[PDB]
RNA sequence: GGUUUCUCUUCAGAUCGCAUAAAUCUUUCGCCUUUUACUAAAGAUUUCCGUGGAGAGGAACAAUCUGAGAUUUUUUGAGGCCUUGCUUUGGCAAGGCU
């Protein structure tokens, strides 16, 4: 239900073939590409404001010294911790190859 | 051209989504709009050859 | 945890014994989150009768016991 | 296809087999690379572009061999075809003077080289198949379309063999007898080529006669092979036969300020752009174009140095074309390091090409 | 290099530059090019483990 | 010092500087020596200890815009005195914030490239130097050095066709290809991908903004859908992760533009380096040098070029000791 | 929870004997426990005779009893 | 609730609890293993469409 | 299960230093009456301005701080019972039971 035009109603909590109202993003926005934007923008922007009450909502937890990096390998590190090892790829390969 | 004519299966990753965020500064539904456009190039091209 | 390599060991043949004294011994095909398991070219021996070739075969947690092969590292899954 | 052409010397002459000995190796370590060895005595190594032979003798003058080497400047690999049919009914004869053959060569149409060379079409198709799809798309008659023979100068190679003999097909059965000597005479002609030693791409040739002897056996066991070569080559030299050179398409990915630059470097290289655009969701534009693979030396260092590094363009070999000069002219006068224009560049890559392997002159009835 | 980093627990990327596990030639660490492929055998979890 | 620090006070200074010599109808030099050859030196208690000192030079910054470094950026040490910022009293480790970063980052705005990539650095690095030294080659853009080093059938007129003549630069780019005798030679890098980075100017923009230097994508057959509301209808409290939190904050941009910035401005923290240590000018004479400049300034790139070439090319690393 | 892993632990260290609820007592090392006492066992020989198995995992509802 | 995608149009052999053996082409099951077959045939006997619980259905084999 | 600072010892194989000087020797150049002082390239070494890790001792400050830590299908009662051979006397293998 997540790529490809898909609506989803948070009224009904349903997804829907049409868009409820205007201005609705699709399901694909609103559910992976909006967070994955969210995730870059708290790091990139706002690591020493909002970082640690957003690593919270996201159950990550890190060190002080892994807060004291530079932004490009706190950012690897925040989404190695968050989508953790890689296995959509290997599904990948396993159911289509 | 040549995964085709060899007969094998075809997968595709899209790599640097970071670009699109980072770098380019889009707008998350053009950035949607730029990946679907992405699959239905490739689309396009397996479907010609 | 258990489940976690029963599921990593749902390749090779396996022998799994059901609580009716009903055992059978075939390849695994897929084995879900619960103990419900489907096998093929199973071997399966009647209850004290002799033994039928089954093309594939299903199994709720009726299964007591079920022998999983040796490949089983000690940190395959630890 | 690999069609970069670079000759290879070692300093020392005492160290001659030593790198030769590294040629093995880089022959072991690289795919699509060719090393052949022609009768002027030098080494050739063929590939696909400028920094892939940059790698094949960095790995030769560093890992396979310890040894100071010399490097000839880059050429590429020509081929031959014709551009008009056989003025004369060219023919010749067996040494044992029975047997005769007469053949004229007339060029292919258009899509009938890249439908072979893609295999669409071969050898191993049915007959009825085969004339079906020369007839439906080509308009072949049904006669000429089971009059095909073999291909090429390999298998599934850009020449076709006709045989359209209506004195000889009263000893059709002998025609048969002979037809496989037929096919290896043509295979050895159009693999070797008589202009410059290069292959023979895009030409029909079709059998007009075959005086056969009746029953040959002790002459038609191994004369019929360089009597039909001799029949090849002299019924391709009677039909204005023209050098075939490479081409490459290049796709450049260029900001939009550089673009024109980008033409300006195609201007001095003999290229022409095909298509610019913008690339959808980037601020960068391609350039897809063609150009000579004999122009394309240093193009891309170039389009990088004329544009601050920001233009990049990949290369990679597309088709052949036809040289605008005529390389049978001998009223063309070469000069020897001014940049020939545009009719004198058959000659002159005839008569360079010629110098580097084989004899200068060339005579068109040098056969017969 | 991520699949291998995932595998591996003790080769870990350098924060300032990128590391380059299967680029083995050292023209290849000069040249920052792909020149001759590399095949790798590893063994990996799915997302059922 | 504090590099970043240190590089935006001398950029500061360099705006004054600018403004000054524009501002001032008359310049005048301090005469050389200032005290005379039997003008005795003068006693620090008698003369100095008891005067007020001038003004220094200290550009005044906007107490809304240059907020963050406001309070600290003329001290001599600057943050020494806090401990969230400084390691202590010998001032040898740093950790900054990305505000008062992207502050010092548009405070130094004059001394630093406009580069994102070293692209622009093609034939023009320190291995395509180190390549022209090595072939007795040179650019005329580049630096020139002493030769290194000191019948071919090759180079037989009846055999060589020429069509585009086979310059230094192909020789430099693709050297075992070009030349024979190799020797000392170092493969240079080769392209790099193209950072696309836009630059946004006014603030009132959103951080994510389809900027009019894009080209549009202008997107013109079936997807495999499921059936529409025939099942899988989303359990209560479940949501995107961080629907509560904002897409962009104010500082998302100048985040995205640090990212991007030079060697000592993309950094959180670091280690203090000395005052000598630190060329404000290098990278002017590292690029190319702008056209219509006379003769002499371009020999004064080409030498300053050269002396950073023999400097990179002889270091060794340092022993134990 | 720590008695379970001291448990294991004997198994690890020694041949631990299970008499499970289907009349069957099974020695061997066992490997791993569950939050549904599933027990899984190497090299464990189970007498109902005793039969010899490599692998052998078992669910928490057929068991009865264990010790070391 | 997975077993039923791959058997969903077949005929199937089902064991019961009560140590009964049946014949019948199975249309859907259920999320707890609730299975409806039709032409169920009893082995000898006919049952038609007959829905079995989770828990009843001690051991399952593809028959069609 | 503190910080800061000072000193000493030991190990540096990291761009030990996102900077860069000088000196010695052996050769090649250039200037050239000769010698220093010189020109600028290579190779072999050193000194200096600095640096990182570990350990030890001292001083001043907070005196703790930072940690790790049940029944309703498939994990609990569909549980008991007579007979045949063995009884290996805790029961196993077979039938209708409830």
């Amino acid at each position: 239900r997540l790529w490809g035009d898909i609506y989803f109603n948070p009224k009904t909590r349903k997804f829907t073939k049409k868009a409820p109202t205007s201005s609705s993003q699709r399901s694909f926005v609103e559910f992976i590409l909006e967070p994955l934007y969210k995730i870059l923008a708290q790091v990139v922007g706002d690591v020493d404001t909002s970082l640690p009450r957003t690593l919270d909502e996201l159950g990550i937890h890190l060190t002080k010294e892994e807060l004291k990096l530079n932004i490009r390998p706190l950012l690897r590190l925040v989404c190695k911790k968050f989508f953790g090892e890689f296995t959509g790829f290997v599904d990948m390969c396993v159911q289509h190859i | 051209k040549h995964a085709v004519q060899e007969r094998l299966a075809v997968t595709v990753c899209i790599n640097k989504i970071d670009r699109l965020i980072l770098e380019l500064k889009l707008p998350p539904t053009d950035a949607y709009y730029k990946l679907r456009h992405i699959v239905d190039e490739v689309n396009g091209l397996i479907s010609m050859y | 945890k258990l489940v976690r390599f029963l599921m990593k060991l749902s390749h090779e043949t396996v022998t799994i014994e059901l609580k009716n004294g009903t055992q059978v011994h075939g390849t695994i095909t897929g084995v879900d989150v619960s103990m419900n398991t489907h096998l093929k070219a199973v071997k399966m021996t009647l209850k004290n009768r002799e033994p039928v070739q089954l093309e594939t075969l299903s199994i709720g947690n009726n299964i007591r016991y079920f022998i999983l092969p040796d490949s089983l590292p000690l940190d395959t899954l630890l | 296809t690999s069609v970069i052409k670079i000759a290879v010397e070692p300093v020392n002459p005492s160290e001659l087999p030593k790198m030769l000995d590294g040629l093995r190796k880089v022959n072991k370590s690289y795919p699509s690379l060719t090393t052949k060895v022609e009768e002027s005595g030098e080494h050739v190594i063929l590939g696909t572009g400028e920094l892939y032979l940059d790698c094949v003798m960095h790995d030769l003058r560093k890992m396979y061999s310890e040894i100071d080497i010399k490097v000839a400047d880059p050429v590429v690999t020509f081929c031959e075809t014709v551009v008009e049919t056989s003025s004369l009914k060219c023919f010749a004869e067996t040494p044992n003077k029975k047997n005769k053959i007469t053949m004229i060569a007339e060029p292919l149409e258009k899509g009938l080289a890249e439908d072979i060379e893609n295999e669409v079409v071969q050898i191993t198709w049915n007959r009825k198949k085969l004339g079906e799809f020369f007839q439906t798309k080509y308009d072949w008659d049904l006669l000429a379309a089971r009059s095909i023979w073999a291909f090429g100068p390999d298998a599934t190679g850009p020449n076709i063999l006709v045989d359209d003999t209506l004195p000889s097909e009263v000893d059709k059965a002998l025609l048969g007898s002979v037809k496989d000597s037929i096919v290896q005479g043509f295979q050895w002609g159009t693999r070797e080529g008589p202009l410059c030693d290069e292959l023979i791409r895009n030409v029909k040739f079709k059998i007009l006669d075959a005086v056969v002897a009746q029953e040959p056996l002790h002459r038609g066991g191994g004369q019929i092979i360089p009597t039909a070569r001799r029949v090849v080559y002299s019924a391709f030299l009677m039909a204005t036969p023209r050098l075939m050179e490479p081409y490459y398409f290049v796709e450049v990915q260029a900001p939009a300020d550089c673009v024109s630059a980008v033409y300006t470097v195609l201007a001095r290289r003999r290229g022409h752009v095909t298509q610019d655009a913008p690339i959808p969701g980037s601020p960068l534009y391609t350039i897809k174009a063609f150009i000579p693979a004999i122009d394309s030396f240093g193009f891309e260092t170039d389009l990088r140095t004329h544009t601050q590094g920001q233009a990049f363009s990949l290369s990679v070999f597309h088709h052949w074309q036809i040289v605008p000069g005529d390389p049978l002219d001998k009223s063309i006068v070469i000069r020897p390091l001014e940049p020939q224009p545009a009719p004198h560049l058959a000659r002159e890559f005839m008569i360079k090409t010629r110098r580097r392997k084989g004899l200068s002159e060339d005579v068109s009835i040098s056969k017969f | 290099d991520c699949l291998i980093e995932q595998t591996h627990p003790e080769i870990r990327k350098r924060y300032d530059q990128d590391l380059c596990y299967t680029d083995i030639l050292f023209t290849e660490q000069e040249r920052g090019v792909g020149i001759k492929s590399t095949p790798v055998t590893v063994v990996l979890p799915d997302t059922k483990g | 010092v504090i590099e970043p620090v240190y590089i935006s006070q001398w950029g500061s200074m360099w705006i004054m500087m600018r403004r000054e010599k524009r501002d001032r109808r008359h310049f005048k030099r301090m005469r050389f020596p200032p005290f005379d050859d039997e003008e005795p030196p003068l006693d620090y208690a008698d003369n100095i200890l008891d005067v007020e000192p001038l003004e220094a030079i200290q550009l005044e910054l906007d107490p809304e815009e240059d907020a963050p470094v406001l309070d600290w950026f003329y001290d001599h040490q600057p943050l020494r005195d806090s401990r969230k910022y400084v390691n202590g009293s010998t001032y040898q480790r740093w950790q900054f914030t990305l505000p008062m970063m992207s502050t010092l980052y548009r405070l130094a705005n004059q001394l630093l490239t406009d580069l994102v990539d070293d692209n622009y650095f093609y034939l023009f690095d320190l291995k395509a130097f180190f390549t022209s030294k090595a072939l007795n080659m040179a650019i005329p853009g580049g630096p020139k050095f002493e030769p290194l080093v000191r019948w071919n059938e090759f180079n037989d007129i009846n055999k060589i066709i020429i069509r585009q003549p086979i310059r230094t630069e192909y020789k430099i780019a693709f050297p075992y290809l070009y030349n024979n005798l190799p020797h000392h030679v170092h493969l240079t890098w080769y392209h790099t991908p193209n950072v696309v980075f836009i630059k946004t100017e006014d603030p009132d923009l959103p951080a994510f903004y389809f900027d009019p230097l894009i080209n549009p994508i202008s997107h013109r057959s079936q997807e495999p859908l499921p059936d529409d509301d025939e099942e899988f209808e989303l359990p209560e409290f479940v949501e995107p992760f961080l629907k509560d939190t904002p897409l962009y904050t104010d500082n998302t941009a100048n985040g995205i533009a640090l990212l991007w910035a030079p060697r000592p401005f993309n950094l959180r923290s670091g280690r203090t380096r000395r005052a000598l240590d630190i060329p404000l000018v290098k990278n002017w004479y590292r690029e190319h040098c702008p056209a219509g400049q006379p003769v002499k300034v371009r020999v004064s790139y080409q030498k300053l070029l050269k002396y950073y070439v023999l400097n990179a090319l002889k270091h060794r690393p340092p022993k134990a000791q | 929870g720590p008695l379970s892993v001291l448990t294991q632990s004997v198994k690890n260290n020694t041949q631990v004997l299970i008499n499970c609820r289907n009349n069957k007592k099974l020695l061997g090392r066992v490997k791993a426990f569950d939050r549904h006492c599933n027990m899984v066992l190497e090299n464990v020989k189970e007498m109902w005779k005793d039969r010899y198995i490599s692998k052998m995992f078992l669910r928490g509802d057929s068991v009865i009893v264990v010790l070391r | 609730s997975s077993k039923m995608l791959q058997h969903i149009d077949y005929r199937m052999r089902c064991i019961l609890q009560d140590g009964r053996i049946f014949i019948g082409t199975f249309k859907a099951f259920d999320k707890h293993m609730n299975l409806i077959l039709c032409d169920c045939d009893e082995f000898k006997r006919v049952l038609g469409l007959v829905l079995l619980r989770g828990e009843n259905l001690v051991s399952m084999t593809v028959e069609g």
